[PDB]
């Protein structure tokens, strides 16, 4: 009965305006709801934002960020915004846009929210992903099991998808969140645990997909 | 302002069990508290408002309690679609501040870790870089240190590491922890190892490689 | 810095 | 009886962002007026930014700067606020504050203005005023009178405030618009025309004054 | 994104005379056109909205007419407390656009300028600047050209003047230009004129000193 | 959306 939808982009540079909006279908947003903002930096809890009255138009903000933030709100296209001025590199986050549904005098719960919008805030330019191989050896050999990955390494932003052998491979296989190194640029290791027998007849390749450079690259892992 | 805190900051428990979990702020806020369950890597949902007003939809085993500055969301028969991240959120007045979260696990048998050491590629060293990855495969519990030592010299500020979540299967975890280097320190030096202590080890794991 | 209250629960249900 | 009153840092740098506020007295913010901020670059007219409805909380922006700015209202304490982000050099000017009032379904005019509030963008830094005379010569003396002045000069910001004799003298006297160079600060000269004999019983000195630095001098 | 303009961009009457100041909107804006008074540096005056509905409190020689795309205010036996900046805006609908301003004058004598020139001081050569001040004192017209020549050589964009209001009491003007040289390229040269070019002048007048 | 009509006026005009 109520869907929302983020919208925005994806990627603001430090001390820049950060411009997101909120799509709103099955319900006015002229009404009696809070339409509320919410985000979550990678790897911790919620942080709720602000929020503004549909018909009242007043606006509350979180006290640690009032002077950066503005709601806005638009009722001929069920939509609402959130501009976020002067960006810092640790605004970096998911941010989520959800009705806080209300009652006569008692607010209630966020009830219908949206899958998000993750924005990046880095000064480092889209860089494509260089691919090293871990290679098996009597290293990576604990019993009969071999392991064998991946390293996705120097890339800019996120995200990167790696599948093995084409995605025919799903079985055994980790692939690690990234990290954020100091240089600017991301980090990950895709691995993958097969049978010791399989190194010399099987082989092995990751097939990394970076479309924000539009990077497709596939690698051979192979012994020694 | 208001500061409102969860507790225990993440627990484990088997399915079937009684669960609970609590909130508190630091000033009263009558019976307005909110419940949130959050997946990985999706959006919340709204459990319970009101303190223990139950939204439609949510299963009966979801239950809230409390008021003023002590709150508590128990899960009677615990299930596996319930392990998830939890929040509480103050709403009456502004700021409608979020708590901490709590994280919820699957308790399982002690799964001692897979520990493999790959060296540098050479295509990364003709680069100009050097990182040596440690891995460690399906273990639990979470808890596990990870060193590194070159030539015995114990590193610190020099290495990354990052971990996956439960997974669907087994409820193991899978850590990895990348040693970066610049070339040059690399190849001035011999041995490297990487040191594993995990619950499940009587003695730590060492995993290392002669540079030659 | 005012805090929301009641009435603004109230006012913004059906206005305008 | 509607009174406003604009306040608000008078200076501000670029690419930071600009916030004044604007308290009324006398009337309501909740209510049918709309509420408007107004600047007026120096030099040139007025510019019509935006405006709020006091109870509709609907804004309204002029088009080429709908992106930077953000108006708010404050009905606690009657007052209603601007925000401009991303501030440029070409932003100084004189920012109003009025109410556009309203009627039943037509706007009439603004009614109520504020005295304004100076706001300059620059990067430069504040700065005493360096005091030069300038004296008369043979091409100066039209063979009666004599023409004298005082050259204030490198300073910064605006405004300075010049008296002569401790502002004994006031006939005659020109104090001409201050001109800001590419050094980014001000300058400007004040004359004062007066006999020729005045030279030999009279004393001319021009006491300067720019409260921005505290300076004050004094230079014959 | 209505563009209104107002004509004349600046023209001079004295007491008695009635003047008439149009306005005009890119498109039509029905009656709804307010008429403003700002005094010279003071906020503005409300005066007329509604194309024609007068201010309470206004004097009744204003006067507003017209319809559409085009307005006018007029005011009839122009009074001395008549004289300022004059501006329209569109009241109706965003983005109540303001309209470019129109000047209003005080008609007077012809009077030539009073011309000086004033060096550099002895402090400010200590300084290291040469600033060569050029005065003109009550005149009229607004309208006076000013060049500087340093040796014969006319200057372009390295001088700045500034212009004064009309004097309260004779309406004419003062205008100062200031040309400003490193030392070097003062001591350099001997000669520094100013010339000024003036309705009043059937050839350029020099003033010039070592 | 420039909008500015002369409901909006009326909706300005009223408040809970």
């Amino acid at each position: 009965q109520v869907q929302l939808q983020e919208s925005g982009p994806g990627l603001v540079k430090p001390s820049e305006t950060l411009s997101l909006t909120c799509a709103v279908s099955g319900d006015s947003i002229s009404s009696g709801n809070w339409w509320t903002w919410i985000r979550q930096p990678p790897g911790k809890g919620l942080e709720w934002i602000g929020n503004i009255g549909g018909n009242s138009g007043t606006t509350f903000y979180n006290p640690s960020l009032k002077s950066r933030v503005t709601i806005s709100r638009d009722t001929s296209k069920n939509q609402f915004s959130l501009k976020v001025n002067s960006v810092t590199v640790a605004d970096t986050a998911v941010y989520f846009c959800a009705r806080h549904s209300s009652g006569w005098f008692s607010l209630y719960g966020l009830d219908s929210w949206g899958q998000g919008v993750v924005v990046t805030v880095s000064s480092a330019s889209t860089k494509g992903p260089s691919v090293f191989p871990l290679a098996p050896s009597s290293k990576s050999t604990s019993g009969g099991t071999a392991a064998l990955g991946c390293l996705v390494k120097d890339y800019f932003p996120e995200p990167v998808t790696v599948s093995w052998n084409s995605g025919a491979l799903t079985s055994g296989v980790h692939t690690f969140p990234a990290v954020l190194q100091s240089s600017g640029l991301y980090s990950l290791s895709s691995v993958v645990t097969v049978p010791s027998s399989s190194l010399g007849t099987q082989t092995y390749i990751c097939n990394v997909n970076h479309k924000p450079s539009n990077t497709k690259v596939d690698k051979r892992v192979e012994p020694k | 302002d208001i500061q409102m805190t969860q507790s225990p900051s993440s627990l484990s428990a088997s399915v079937g069990d009684r669960v609970t979990i609590t909130c508190r702020a630091s000033q009263d806020i009558t019976s307005y508290l909110a419940w949130y369950q959050q997946k990985p890597g999706r959006a919340p949902k709204l459990l319970i408002y009101k303190t223990s007003t139950l939204q439609s939809g949510v299963p009966s085993r979801f239950s809230g309690s409390g008021s003023g500055t002590d709150f508590t969301l128990t899960i009677s028969s615990l299930q596996p679609e319930d392990f998830a991240t939890y929040y509480c959120q103050r709403h009456d007045t502004t700021p409608l501040t979020f708590g901490g979260g709590t994280t919820v696990e699957l308790k399982r048998t002690v799964a001692a870790p897979s520990v493999f050491i790959f060296p540098p590629s050479d295509e990364q060293l003709k680069s100009g870089t050097a990182s040596v990855v440690c891995l460690l495969n399906n273990f639990y519990p979470r808890e596990a240190k990870v060193q590194w030592k070159v030539d015995n010299a114990l590193q610190s500020g020099n290495s990354q590491e990052s971990v996956t979540e439960q997974d669907s299967k087994d409820s193991t975890y899978s850590l990895s922890s990348t040693l970066t280097l610049s070339k040059a320190d690399y190849e001035k030096h011999k041995v490297y190892a990487c040191e594993v202590t995990h619950q499940g080890l009587s003695s730590p794991v060492t995993k290392s490689f002669n540079r030659g | 810095l005012q805090k929301l209250n009641s009435w603004d629960v109230f006012g913004n249900w059906f206005d305008l």
